[PDB]
């Protein structure tokens, strides 16, 4: 099998997913509505879709939310009839920017239907490789159900690999004053339960849309174009035959040198185009360089200053192996790698391309600068927690100060662990 | 899916809500009264039920007044469904305690049956909105037993209230303090949030900016209606931030017991439509955050904000908004360094009668000056007669007023402390 099941939780999770699924469909030449096959199917659709006897390919995905709106509009209007209608799951009341509801309040009841329906979905796989969850970190259902679901997955499926792809609370575009509280609670849960996770910061994403794409006044819908394309390259290696990353099991060997230091930053390039110029800079070396520059990094961290713990560059399309190899000579030595990790830059290439681009690529970077992101969130957490602001919106559902303190300390230890590798 | 049941209590509740309902009908393309679907837009379902070829305001109408509120029968007619209008055997005076005595239970249950129906027809309750005056036998005398009973039966459902405080003028019944403080007690104790609208502010705005020679009660109601309509708009027309009623409560109230909010709106336009309404984002922001337009009469330019949010309604340039809001942040300041304390959102639907409008809500510690005035009425009454002398038979016992003032003082004192500590 080597099948993968995707969970999308909360609004941001579901909308980013909806875009992912439109794009993955295009890559396989499978039609958006009704999931038909345009005669000639490309790649290996089995990684993400189930094959009906009527020829319909059904995306293996669950859209989950506490608020019965986003689930309804994607499953019935944006991609009508694409998703399996029994894998659309929703509650009746939303949370309200409160981790506590999604994790301990409404959501703790709903979790029995979530897990039963997942059980029905994994049971359809010839052999399941893992789960990939897409969610907002600092929201209500995103954070809360996301973390509840993750805990239950690890307990129920201990030997499958659990990845999460998640969106961090930049103060620049926020729907919640308490977002940092939800973030540190969610990050705590992830440290204890995921096997690998990719961190996208809306702050960075905003910078990219604003300056690389030339789009004034970014709205969430633009930020999600960048996300969707990046996410599409990350899982591309599981969709097309290729080298380097070819299985979730390899991802956990190459990109996570320590069981507790699995937070990855990601880059993606070319960021589609300016609608002028060219669709892509074709010089192999410009693409290779781009993946290590600050303008293509969705973390808002200059990776120049810090230590790389792992790096994996997946190239797609027309790039020649020898040119990439030559391009890497001017990258190693601009950047430093950990003395305790013999691994250098791993790279390879899958001979397909996103629709419309000659060549493109992405990179998963495990790097000490991730700590800066955690440290910004923790600083906000500390100013608010220390005066007791908004704690009543959590205690009212059962989450006392002791859990907040626990989460704070575990996230701080994570940050300290990464800081040591800078020496 | 997050729908809102609206409760209107007492004379003030009904006149104000009436104005609200007409305006909200206009914005969503529903003809008032003959609620036909004249190109209906927006998330209509939050405030109107839909039967088919009809749109019914999801409202509960409450009046202890004897007989019926023909004031609705004649002024709105088919706008409101008659099964939702509740009254009892007789009325009440200007005394809170009458709303709370003489078998008021008959109407409290009838009101609750109606509430149960507006709740049960709804897939999911996203909250209640309750509009009422604080100065009389029904507005608060009955309105506060409603507020209490609602939280008893729907404990997790947020109640957002709008309430009118009487003019400091003593032209009204002089038992007002006894009402006002018992009213605050229950608002502090049970509401999730409340907007404090002070008739003094509405009045001085009407005199100074809307050019009204001698503002009548019916003119003040329009300022209120414009504030209610615009404040509620973020819940009806989706914009750049995904806000709803529960989320507004969370973003503006960091502590229990400090949930009294100020409100301000601009341009403020009365039905006469005397002037052409076009402003830049910069002019509009400077006015909404000035003292001139604050409906609580509190001068929140000299104190400090604890949390706040601004919605722009209409087509406004993002560049201009950010410069305008930068100017604001330098003109005033915010408490405990809540790093996320100030939010800006936009939504494209133009509020009618204006090119661009702005709503500002805030939790600001100068709001206690309203509470200082109410307390002052008590301190004068009790320094002269510390006996609750209007309550010697069917009124409240001193212990009830003990409770009420204790709670009010905690509100005043906690605001003061938090501001000074930052
Ligand atoms: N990149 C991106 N970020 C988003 C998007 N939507 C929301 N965010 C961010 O996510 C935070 C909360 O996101 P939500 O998706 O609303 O979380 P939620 O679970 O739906 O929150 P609830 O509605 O209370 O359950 C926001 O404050 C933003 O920081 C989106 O579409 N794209
Ligand atoms: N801003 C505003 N103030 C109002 C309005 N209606 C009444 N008031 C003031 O509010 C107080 C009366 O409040 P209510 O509780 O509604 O009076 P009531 O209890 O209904 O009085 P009765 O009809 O005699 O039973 C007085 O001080 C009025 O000045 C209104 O629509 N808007």
């Amino acid at each position: 099998g080597r099948e993968v099941i995707m969970l999308h939780v909360g609004q941001a999770g579901i909308q980013v997913g909806a875009m992912y699924w439109k794009q993955i469909c295009a890559e396989h030449n499978l039609d958006h509505n009704g999931a038909p096959i345009g005669g000639d199917i490309k790649g290996d659709p089995d990684c993400f879709f189930m094959k009906a006897s009527g020829g319909k390919y059904v995306p293996r995905a669950l859209l989950i939310d506490l608020e019965p709106k986003v689930v309804r509009q994607v499953g019935n209007e944006q991609l009508p009839s694409f998703f399996d209608p029994k894998n659309l799951i929703h509650g009746l009341y939303g949370g309200a920017n409160s981790f506590a509801k999604g994790y301990l309040g409404e959501g703790r009841d709903m979790i029995d239907n979530i897990m039963e329906q997942l059980k029905k979905e994994v049971a359809k796989c010839e052999s399941l490789q893992g789960f990939i969850m897409t969610h907002a970190v600092g929201g209500g259902s995103g954070g809360g159900l996301g973390c509840l679901i993750m805990e239950k997955i690890k307990e129920e499926y201990p030997k499958k690999i659990l990845w999460s792809y998640s969106i961090l609370p930049s103060p620049l575009l926020s729907d919640a004053v308490v977002e940092p509280y939800n973030a540190i609670l969610s990050l705590d849960k992830m440290i204890q339960y995921t096997d690998e996770t990719v961190v996208i910061d809306n702050h960075a994403l905003f910078q990219i849309v604003t300056k690389n794409m030339g789009i004034d006044d970014p709205i969430y819908d633009d930020l999600n174009h960048v996300i969707s394309q990046a996410l599409s390259d990350i899982t591309a290696s599981l969709r097309f035959k290729g080298s380097l990353n070819t299985d979730m099991k390899e991802f956990l060997v190459n990109l996570v040198p320590y069981p507790r230091s699995h937070f990855l930053m990601a880059s993606f390039a070319p960021m589609a185009t300016a609608e002028d110029r060219q669709y892509a800079k074709l010089t192999t070396s410009n693409l290779a360089n781009a993946l290590f520059e600050e303008n293509y990094m969705m973390a808002a961290v200059d990776v120049t200053k810090g230590t790389f713990l792992a790096c994996s560059l997946l190239f797609r399309g027309e790039n020649t192996a020898q040119d990439i190899t030559n391009a890497l000579l001017d990258i190693k030595g601009r950047i430093k790698f950990s003395s305790f990790i013999p691994t250098g830059i791993k790279y390879g290439m899958t001979g397909t391309a996103p629709e419309g681009l000659e060549r493109s690529g992405s990179a998963l970077i495990n790097h000490t600068g991730v700590a800066e992101i955690f440290n910004r969130i923790l600083a906000q957490f500390n100013l608010m927690f220390d005066k007791g602001a908004f704690l009543n919106w959590y205690e009212i559902e059962g989450m006392s100060k002791d859990d907040f303190a626990g989460a704070r300390d575990n996230v701080q230890k994570l940050s300290d662990e990464y800081k040591r590798d800078e020496e | 899916a997050g729908e809102i049941v609206c409760i209107q209590v007492g004379q003030a509740g009904n006149q104000i809500a009436g104005a609200f309902w007409q305006k909200i009908c206009a914005e969503h393309g529903i003809d008032p009264v003959n609620g036909k679907a004249i190109d209906v837009v927006g998330d209509t379902d939050i405030f109107f039920n839909t039967i088919g070829d009809k749109y019914i305001p999801r409202a509960v109408v409450v009046d202890l007044e004897p007989a019926v509120v023909e004031n609705i029968r004649e002024k709105f007619g088919t706008l409101f469904d008659p099964k939702s209008i509740v009254s009892g055997a007789d009325g009440a005076g200007n005394n809170f305690a009458i709303g709370f005595n003489e078998h008021g239970a008959e109407t409290l249950e009838k009101v609750m049956q109606v509430v149960e129906q507006r709740v049960s027809e709804t897939e999911s309750i996203g909250g209640f909105i309750l509009t009422h005056s604080c100065g009389g036998g029904t507005g608060s005398g009955f309105g506060s037993k409603i507020l209490k009973t609602i939280r008893e039966r729907y404990p997790k459902v947020p109640i957002f209230t709008f309430s009118i405080f009487p003019s400091p003028k003593i032209s009204e019944t002089v038992v007002e303090p006894y009402n006002a403080i018992m009213t605050l007690s229950n608002l502090i104790k049970y509401a999730s949030c409340s907007i404090v609208l002070d008739n003094e502010a509405l009045f001085s705005i009407a005199e100074k900016k809307l050019e009204v020679e001698n503002p009548s009660l019916e003119d003040l109601n329009l300022i209120i209606a414009q504030v209610l309509t615009n404040v509620t708009a973020s819940l009806r027309f989706s914009g750049t931030l995904n806000l709803d009623l529960g989320k507004l409560v969370t973003n503006l109230v960091p502590f229990s017991n400090l949930h009294f909010l100020m409100a301000s709106t601009a341009p403020l336009v009365l039905a006469g439509k005397e002037s052409y309404e076009k402003m830049t984002a910069k002019e509009l922001s400077a006015q909404v955050f000035g003292d001139e337009y604050i409906c609580a009469a509190c001068k929140p330019t000299t104190g400090r904000y604890l949390a706040a949010s601004v919605l722009f309604r209409g087509a406004v340039k993002t560049s201009d908004v950010n410069e305008a809001m930068a100017t604001v942040k330098e003109q005033n300041s915010f408490v405990n360094w809540i790093p996320t304390g100030f939010k800006i959102s936009k939504s494209e639907t133009s509020p009618k009668d204006s090119a661009l409008g702005v709503i500002m809500l805030g939790n600001n510690s100068e709001i206690v000056s309203v509470f200082e005035r109410i307390g002052a009425n008590f301190d004068r009454l009790w320094s002269r007669k510390a006996f609750a002398h209007w309550f010697t038979d069917s009124g409240f016992e001193e212990k009830d007023l003990d409770d009420a003032r204790a709670l009010v003082q905690k509100v005043i004192d906690d605001y003061r402390k938090l501001t000074e500590d930052a």
